[PDB]
């Protein structure tokens, strides 16, 4: 009876309701943070109601029978915990109150079952973590040895610190480090950079460097960033490299490697990052895609008076004259918009009346509309229409402030919308949007219970902490800009490293927490929550997816081009007249000789290729010639060097625009394009793609437009401060509150300034470069923080005043950069999609010649089975031979490089003398013991032992690993180079490579790398080609601008081999708007428009704004593009080597 | 509170040495200037508080004539560590031993209180 | 920013010649104080005589007729740390001839640090009657020529081996 009336009980559609009613509200509940004690009642609410739940579900099933039917499930045992540490809780308990309620925490978790169909959901993502395990190996594998490598090459490296010369009292370094741990105490004896945390980094090597004169370079003390960068350890290394390959602030890692190493370890970098990062990202995009489509594709394929009133009527819906009317207003309201986009930080009365008056016109034209279609199709009929219902709502908010806040007006940027219908694009991006709410709601929800449990979780974990510690993260005492505290600030980090940025405040969270803790939590949210964000991204895109002698001397110079000499002679030039172009610098004027060859040699060049096109024109003809692209381009750049040459030869001319036309002297490099086979097939490529790119990069901007028209009015002209100069930190505001007090201040003060941003919103195009930068998180944070500080236009900036402005930010960045990016994805690969279907399916990233040797590769995928070998006739032969094809002797092999492997993680900076003789020796067993592995091989298998292509690596390695031994060991005696050593000692990581030839797993993803390499090599090459027409246009344009940020010793456009170093960084569009910051500022008191510059005619070093901007803005945008090639490349062969 | 570790109550044999094992916690990395130490003792519960021990920069034993010369500090702060010693005890070291820590950044100061009882 | 640049070693009689001594600090973002002083010894002759010292914003010149009332700076101006050192004379004659030396003092302001370095430049002058080309100057501008004709002669004995094969060629079909 009873169990009938629970059972009832049980399954009934109110009960599931009324469970899930009482967790959502819980979940308000967390986020108090300091709950009332009054609340304590209600956590005891909350309790009974879970306990009952329990019961019922208990009692009903188990019938007393040991709760058979209650346990069986693997979701309960969640529930069942949850009611029995309340009970432990008030029952005796452990001692970590704040580790306490964590547990709690899973309550909300409950809701997971709760909700129809999200149980289906995270099974489905718990499916695919299984097909990522063997990424994960290599990822492991991967990150160790570049661990390894980077371990034995940087080592102590990051230690290095300038230390003063001369010391008062007879103190030496030893003496003075115990005696200081102050932090005023540490910059005295240190250089110490102007306000940064720590001592500026020193390098031994010209390359390197460098410390003021009367400081020298000494290595003591802790890494940089609070020790926590630095790769003396294999953990801490490991760290770092983990770091590289995320991509979080990997700037800053680089750049202080560098200028510790020394700029030729930029090696090092590119090699990490390109094929570290790069490559590693891409297959794990590519299994989890390739995964999530079996599994969507397996579910989806198992499925298959009142007459005269109405007399009116016949007018209207006569009048509404559907052909005119309805076109008529789209462009109608696409002329409002275009109003509504021109605002400024300052703005005259009669301008800003204008804007009341054609505000109104447009309210006065819509507002007659919308009686007008209701009256013809009656409210019933009219209201059923969604755009309809849409369009009232909007003449209703206009209407609402037509004679009466910000925040509300605010909105009428959203009516541009309606324009949708008629654009395909317009379709595309709408229907993306529908998908996440829409088919994929469950999905998309399980990101924000996610979101939401991590933010709650950080903030009982570390909440208190910060509070306490504070001073161990700033001087005020005060709490930091990003900061655990709170449920809206929890949020916001756990948003934040949504987005790759966790490195930066988790070094934070660490000093305040503690390592061990703060790690794990961080690595989690990373792993796991980007994981759901990938599989949204990756979901919702497949898912919206789907006599006559002339005659003989034409003839005859037809000949000459055609010819291989000539052809051959013609690339020669161009890559010794490119070459020419790096030379001048700065540093030109050093090294006068130099300069006049150069000079000179130029003029030969001009004269060749005036020559050479001359011979075109006769073998080709003008109408050949002309209708070709690439001549155009060759033609263009022959007349910008002639020209020039005839106003520097016909002498006087040599005033402005004509030395303007000197600079895309830099264009040169171009001509190179069309004589390689690789680097052209890459612009094919391209070329095919820009009329779909076009489509939507004008999508973009009208969905970035209401973005930035939103954005100007919110914070147009509010970005203002007084700042003090000296250390450009903000005044108070109890003193100095508006503009026209912090001008008083200067009157009688020296250095306070009221100054603007650079970057910000006060008009629409500032705005769209102010939403760049947050789109790609670069320079973004800067930007923020002006945001929620800002009060009012002529008012000074209090402190988090907005604090919810974040808000605006936030779905920016889901809308801005999340969901066109996913647009722009789509649309890009499938149109490179298409372009292979046209040219009889084939890749279109290689040159013929590749094409042939692609096959090949594609031959050593084949397992048939080689000749076993014959046991010869000896018993040595034999019994030597007989224990080697021993599944045993491989496996103890193997298990003894995995051993070797140990030894080297084990190395740490500082190690003492005894360690460094075991681990000497240790070695050299292993040097024996592999060496004598293979000489037993050899002496069973003779011959036959050279076949295999694995023998041969590992025969080659045991040759470098003695060889390498004995050279450190020649080095020693005779020598003393430090450097040299630790690159010796590099050939150890050889037989660690050995460790390959086991698993197969990875090794089948190895070689999917190797077979792209073709198809990425004519990328590279055209993206070297890119990259240096770049650093020549730098050179000449960016030398001389004041160093700021991001712009210093080193790192700066001054030479050509330091504007290489930036590029490259750049390239991941990493830093960029670091680098643009110097470039930005114009006139005094910004900087000084005439400058000596010694040692060199020019004067001034004043970025171009408007030149500054277009390269820096070009480069990102073309970069981008390329690498969404390589994504594409990867892509293509990882399908096909694990379809195989 | 501040976290300090001691016994609450701590049993010696007359004649023994008494180590007083004090426990101080607290975020952040002390400093020598900043890191002060204070050691009190009464003969009872209401007895005035008589300070034999402070840490101000180093350590500075008040060599208070009830104790003669037999404490001794026994402990390293930078360790959180504030322990004191005190030599072949003797009957009318009876009494309660209060430890005060105050650690700059910190503002809260720590309090530990022994209650030495000695055996015969 | 500052590089430095070696001063020319020719100078034509009876025409201004400008000397250039440029030292750059390891750093740019460090504020120091310099000064220079500037010796010459006449060629043919031993040891070196101070000629002119510039500290602060004035320069003092020596007394000497040899280089009295000839000199002026062509150093950085109002910076106060001027980094680049120049001395420019106006009707340059026979008698500024021979080694120059030039001695730099800087002060450079640290956190607690105050350094005080001495670095010195040497530039060695001898007049001449007649400005004259540089042999790089020279050699490569005939050197260019000749690559010119080179080519030219080249595509032509190109264009009639060409032409007589092709010519060739129509009278056989
Ligand atoms: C702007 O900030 C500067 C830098 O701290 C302030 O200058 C300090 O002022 C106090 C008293 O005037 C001096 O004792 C310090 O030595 C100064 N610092 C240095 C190193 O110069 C300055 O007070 C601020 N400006 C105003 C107007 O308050
Ligand atoms: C800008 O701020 C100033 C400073 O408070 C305001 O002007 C006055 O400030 C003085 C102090 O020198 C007070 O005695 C006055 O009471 C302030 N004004 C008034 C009317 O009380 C000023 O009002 C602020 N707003 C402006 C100038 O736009
Ligand atoms: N991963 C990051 N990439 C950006 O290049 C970095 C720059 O920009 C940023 O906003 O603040 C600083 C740093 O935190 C950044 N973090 C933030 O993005 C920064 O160095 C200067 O602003
Ligand atoms: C410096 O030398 C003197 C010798 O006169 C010595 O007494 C003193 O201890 C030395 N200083 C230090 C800090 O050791
Ligand atoms: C500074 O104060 C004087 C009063 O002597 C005033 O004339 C001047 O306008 C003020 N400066 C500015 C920039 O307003
Ligand atoms: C001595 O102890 C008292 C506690 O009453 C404390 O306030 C004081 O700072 C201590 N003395 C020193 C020198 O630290
Ligand atoms: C060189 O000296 C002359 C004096 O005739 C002066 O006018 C000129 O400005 C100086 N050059 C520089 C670069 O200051
Ligand atoms: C050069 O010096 C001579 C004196 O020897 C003087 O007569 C002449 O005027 C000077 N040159 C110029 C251009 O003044
Ligand atoms: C030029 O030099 C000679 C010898 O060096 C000297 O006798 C003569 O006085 C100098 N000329 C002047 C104008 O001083
Ligand atoms: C260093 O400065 C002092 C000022 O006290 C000065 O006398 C001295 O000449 C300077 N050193 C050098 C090498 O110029």
């Amino acid at each position: 009876p009873l169990r009938r009336i629970s059972i009832k009980i049980l399954v009934h559609s109110l009960f599931s309701m009324l469970i899930m009613c009482t967790i959502l509200t819980n979940c308000i509940f967390m986020t108090m943070n300091n709950p009332p004690d009054w609340t304590k009642n209600v956590e005891y609410t909350f309790t009974g109601i879970y306990t009952f739940e329990s019961l019922v579900k208990i009692l009903a099933r188990g019938f007393c029978v040991g709760e058979f039917t209650f346990l069986r499930d693997p979701w309960n045992w969640l529930d069942f915990v949850v009611i029995v540490f309340a009970y432990l809780t008030e029952f005796v308990n452990l001692g970590n109150v704040s580790a306490l309620r964590t547990f709690r925490v899973l309550r909300a978790l409950k809701t997971i079952s709760v909700i129809p169909g999200l149980k289906t959901i995270v099974g489905a993502l718990i499916q695919s973590v299984k097909k990522l395990s063997d990424v994960m190996i290599l990822t492991v594998f991967c990150l160790s040895v570049f661990a390894l490598i980077g371990l034995q090459l940087f080592m102590g490296n990051l230690k290095h610190k300038c230390f003063r010369n001369s010391l008062e009292n007879n103190e030496t370094l030893e003496s003075i480090m115990n005696t200081l741990e102050s932090e005023e105490d540490f910059r005295k004896y240190f250089y110490y950079l102007e306000g940064s945390k720590d001592a500026l980094l020193c390098g031994f090597s010209t390359d390197s460097g460098q410390c003021p004169e009367g400081y020298t370079c000494v290595k003591i003390g802790r890494n940089p960033d609070y020790g926590y960068t630095s790769f003396d350890t294999f953990s801490w290394a490991f760290l770092a490299l983990f770091r590289l390959m995320t991509q979080d602030y990997w700037e800053n890692l680089y750049q202080q490697t560098l200028r510790a190493a020394g700029k030729t370890y930029m090696i090092f970098f590119v090699v990490v990052i390109f094929l570290g990062s790069f490559y590693l990202i891409n297959l794990i995009l590519a299994v989890v895609a390739m995964a999530y489509k079996e599994q969507n594709q397996a579910n989806i394929e198992e499925a298959k008076c009142s007459p005269y009133w109405i007399k009116f009527k016949k007018c209207i819906y006569f009048i509404v004259m559907d052909p005119f009317v309805d076109l008529a207003i789209t462009i109608c309201i696409v002329l409002n918009t275009l109003f509504m986009a021109m605002e400024h930080h300052p703005m005259t009365e009669e301008f800003k009346n204008v804007l009341a008056i054609g505000n109104l016109v447009f309210t006065g034209i819509f507002a007659a509309e919308m009686v007008l279609k209701l009256i013809a199709m009656d409210p019933y009929e009219y209201f059923q229409v969604g755009w309809n219902i849409f369009d009232s709502l909007i003449v209703t908010l206009s209407l609402v402030e037509l004679f009466l806040l910000s925040v509300l007006r605010s909105f009428r940027l959203l009516r541009v919308f309606k324009l949708a219908k008629s654009w395909p694009t317009l379709n595309m991006l709408i229907k993306i949007i529908g998908n996440s709410v829409g088919a994929l709601g469950n999905l998309t929800l399980v990101l924000a219970i996610i979101v939401f449990i991590f933010a709650v979780v950080g903030m009982q974990l570390f909440g208190k902490s910060y509070k306490e510690c504070v001073c161990k993260i700033n001087d005020d005492c005060t709490l930091p800009r990003w900061h655990m505290n709170d449920f809206f600030h929890s949020f916001l980090i756990v948003f934040r490293v949504l987005c790759g940025e966790w490195i930066e405040t988790m070094w934070d969270c660490m000093e305040v927490a503690g390592q061990a803790m703060c790690l794990i939590v961080y690595m989690m949210v990373m792993v796991i929550g980007n994981l759901v964000v990938l599989n949204l991204f990756l979901a919702l895109l497949l898912s919206s997816f789907s006599g006559k002698i002339w005659w003989n001397i034409r003839k005859t110079c037809y000949k000459i081009v055609e010819h291989s000499w000539f052809e051959s002679f013609i690339v020669l030039m161009i890559l010794l007249s490119s070459g020419a172009l790096a030379f001048e610098d700065i540093y030109i004027e050093r090294k006068k000789t130099i300069k006049i060859i150069l000079e000179y040699a130029d003029k030969i060049f001009t004269y060749i290729f005036i020559l050479e096109m001359l011979l075109k024109w006769i073998a080709y003809g003008y109408k050949t010639y002309f209708t070709n692209a690439w001549c155009w381009l060759d033609f263009l750049i022959v007349d910008v060097s002639l020209v020039t040459l005839v106003a520097n030869t016909l002498g006087y001319s040599d005033l402005g625009p004509i030395k303007s036309l000197r600079t895309l002297r830099a264009l040169r490099p171009l001509r190179a394009l069309s004589r390689f086979e690789g680097m052209r097939v890459v612009v094919n490529a391209l070329i095919g793609a820009i009329p779909s790119i076009m489509n939507v990069l004008l999508v973009c901007l009208i969905f970035w437009l209401i973005f930035s028209i939103m954005g100007v009015n919110l914070f147009a002209g509010k970005f203002y401060e007084c700042i003090n100069t000296t250390d450009g930190s903000r005044f108070p505001a109890s003193q100095v509150p508006n503009r026209s007090e912090c001008f008083a201040l200067m009157n009688v003060s020296q250095n306070v300034r009221w100054k603007n941003l650079k970057v910000n919103f006060d008009n629409v195009g500032l705005g769209y470069l102010s939403l760049l930068q947050v789109a790609t998180f670069k320079g973004w944070t800067i930007i923020m923080y002006a945001a929620v500080d800002s009060v009012n236009v002529d008012k000074q900036p209090k402190y988090e005043y907005s604090l919810y402005m974040y808000i605006y930010f936030v779905v920016f960045i889901i809308f801005g950069s999340f969901f066109t990016l996913n647009l722009f994805i789509g649309v890009i690969i499938d149109n490179f999609n298409q372009q292979k279907k046209k040219l009889g399916g084939q890749d279109i990233f290689m040159t013929e010649e590749q094409k042939k040797y692609y096959n090949a590769m594609k031959k050593l995928g084949s397992k048939k089975p080689q000749k076993p070998i014959p046991r010869p006739g000896n018993k040595i032969q034999g019994c030597i031979f007989d224990l080697v094809t021993n599944q045993a002797f491989d496996i103890s092999i193997m298990v003894l490089i995995c051993l070797n492997m140990v030894t080297m993680m084990v190395e740490k900076e500082g190690q003492s003398q005894h360690m460094t003789e075991v681990l000497y020796w240790i070695n050299v067993v292993f040097i024996i013991l592999f060496t004598g592995e293979c000489v037993l091989k050899l002496i069973s298998l003779r011959h036959y032992y050279f076949t295999v292509g694995w023998n041969i690596f590992d025969f080659v390695v045991v040759i470098i690993s003695i060889v390498g031994m004995f050279l450190a060991d020649l080095i020693e005696t005779y020598f003393v180079s430090p450097t040299l050593f630790r690159v010796i000692r590099l050939a150890r990581i050889g037989r660690i490579l050995r460790l390959v030839k086991g698993a197969k797993g990875i090794r089948t993803l190895l070689f999917a790398l190797m077979m792209s390499l073709p198809a990425l090599f004519n990328i590279g090459l055209l993206l070297f080609l890119v990259m240096f027409i770049y650093a020549i246009f730098g050179m000449s344009n960016f030398a001389y601008v004041k160093k700021e940020d991001g712009i210093n010793d080193m790192f700066n456009f001054e030479t050509f081999g330091n504007s290489m170093i930036c590029l490259f960084q750049i390239t991941t569009s990493a830093g960029w708007d670091g680098l643009l910051a110097p470039i930005l500022n114009s006139k005094p008191p910004d900087c000084d428009p005439k400058k000596v510059h010694p040692g060199s005619s020019v004067e001034g070093d004043c970025g171009n704004p408007s030149v500054g901007i277009f390269y820096f803005v070009s480069y990102i945008i073309i970069s981008f593009l390329v690498v969404v090639n390589m994504y594409i490349a990867v892509i293509l062969e990882n399908f096909s080597v694990a379809t195989e | 509170s501040m976290e300090v570790t001691v016994p609450a109550t701590l049993n010696v044999l007359n004649g023994s040495d008494a180590r007083l094992p004090c426990t101080f916690n607290s975020c952040y990395t002390v400093n020598h200037k900043q890191f002060s130490l204070n050691w009190t003792y009464q003969e009872c519960n209401n007895c005035s508080e008589e300070m034999f021990l402070q840490f101000r920069m180093k350590i500075i034993n008040l060599k208070l004539e009830r104790f003669q010369d037999r404490v001794e500090f026994s402990g390293n702060p930078s360790k959180y560590d504030v322990s004191v010693m005190l030599r072949n005890v003797q009957p009318e070291d009876e009494g309660i031993y209060n430890c005060y820590i105050m650690n700059p950044p910190d503002r809260h100061r720590g309090h530990g209180k022994i209650h030495l009882q000695v055996l015969m | 920013g500052c590089v430095e640049v070696d001063s020319e070693t020719e100078a034509v009689y009876g025409m201004t010649f400008k000397i250039l001594c440029i030292s750059c600090k390891r750093r740019s973002e460090t504020n120091a104080e310099t000064f220079t002083e500037w010796t010459f010894r006449q060629k043919g002759t031993e040891e070196f005589v101070k000629i002119l010292r510039y500290e602060n914003e004035v320069l003092q010149l020596e007394e000497d007729e040899r280089f009295e009332g000839r000199v002026v700076w062509n150093g950085s101006r109002g910076t106060k740390d001027l980094q680049d050192l120049s001395i420019f004379i106006t009707n340059v004659t026979y008698n500024h001839s021979g080694d120059y030396e030039c001695h730099v003092y800087r002060l450079l302001f640290f956190e607690n640090y105050e350094h005080n370095t001495s670095v010195v430049k040497k530039i060695h002058i001898e007049v001449v009657d007649k400005a004259n080309r540089d042999m790089a100057s020279i050699v490569s501008e005939i050197m260019m020529y000749v690559l010119i004709v080179v080519l030219t002669i080249w595509l032509v004995a190109e264009m009639i081996y060409c032409y007589k094969k092709i010519a060739a060629a129509t009278e056989t079909a």
